[PDB]
């Protein structure tokens, strides 16, 4: 709607999540799981992996150059 | 600073997984004396 | 009294047996210091048993003493004090149980949660 | 005659292979001393349910008297046990207050 986002997992079921700005039943690990996701996406772009060691290797991925 | 860092975050996650493993002891105590209570 | 011994009773066969049990898997151990350690628990067991079946005949003896009621008279086929002593204890282990589930439910959420943020941090 | 003396003597008789002064000699001997061992215990224990059945037609408050002192020991159990677990909740938050 403006700063609140419902869904309906389960039909008798409810979700919210709302970002409370102060600007002067909360589940706690869903909102800690919730930084360290994005942190998790945000150190994906960062990784080691993207690093080739043979210097002749181009970029990207270690996986998907194997 | 990273290290550092670093640092304090492994001793607050041997804590708590250490306390993880005791409060699981007490737990499954508790388990079963209370599903086996006679009620 | 007499309805606890009957109990007790058939807890000392109950453990005779297992006790002999016990014996036979010690004597299909032992390899002809810890020799003289199969020793000592074969002698122990065996001074245990004997004390079981010397208080299996006291429990004989005392609940033979204390029938005019014939079995099969006593199966249910189709065609005070006391009692107010067993609801206060029943009310007062009720109260009790429901406390701890309460403590128990606080240490799975508790053991889940930390189970799943320290999942999460990899 | 008093099922505990069969009882003693066919445990005697278990034994009676060993303390004297090949397999199936010793085997049709320990089945037979284990089974007339087994029915003896087994004859035992119904005796002792007969008994506590006609003390329960008979007696029943002495059933009850059973039930109150099982009922109190599993209340001073459960104390036993919460506050074992109390003193670890206490030394465990003087733990985690020192990070």
């Amino acid at each position: 709607v403006k700063n609140q986002i419902i869904s309906q997992p389960f039909p008798s079921l409810q979700l919210s999540i709302s970002l409370c700005h102060s600007s002067n039943d909360h589940l706690y690990v869903l909102e800690h799981n919730l930084h360290l996701l994005i942190r998790e996406f945000h150190k994906q772009t960062l990784s080691s992996i993207m690093m080739p060691h043979p210097a002749s290797a181009p970029f990207g991925h270690k996986r998907m150059r194997l | 600073r990273n290290q550092q860092l670093r640092t304090l975050q492994e001793e607050c996650d041997r804590k708590l997984i250490t306390l993880r493993d005791e409060i699981s002891i007490d737990l499954y105590e508790l388990e079963e004396e209370y599903y086996s209570s006679s009620s | 009294n007499t309805a606890s011994l009957c109990r007790i009773g058939q807890e000392t066969v109950q453990d005779i047996v297992y006790r002999t049990m016990e014996i036979f898997q010690l004597l299909r151990n032992m390899q002809l210091g810890t020799y003289q350690d199969r020793l000592t628990k074969l002698q122990d067991n065996l001074r245990q048993l004997s004390v079981l079946f010397r208080k299996l005949r006291l429990v004989y003896d005392k609940c033979n003493e204390n029938d005019p009621i014939p079995v099969e008279q006593l199966i249910p086929y189709v065609e005070s004090e006391e009692r107010r002593e067993i609801a206060e204890v029943n009310k007062k282990l009720k109260q009790k149980n429901q406390q701890l589930k309460q403590i128990m439910d606080q240490l799975r959420n508790l053991i889940w949660d930390i189970n799943a943020m320290l999942a999460m941090r990899n | 005659s008093t099922l505990v003396d069969e009882l003693e003597s066919s445990f005697e008789a278990c034994f009676a292979s060993l303390v004297s002064q090949d397999q199936e000699e010793i085997r049709t001997g320990v089945d037979q001393c284990i089974q007339k061992f087994l029915d003896i215990a087994r004859q035992t224990e119904c005796f002792f349910l007969q008994k506590r059945l006609q003390l329960s037609v008979q007696k029943p408050e002495q059933v009850i008297k059973e039930d109150v002192s099982e009922l109190r020991n599993e209340l001073q159990r459960k104390d036993a046990l919460v506050q074992k677990h109390l003193t670890k909740l206490r030394h465990w938050q003087q733990v985690l207050e020192d990070i």
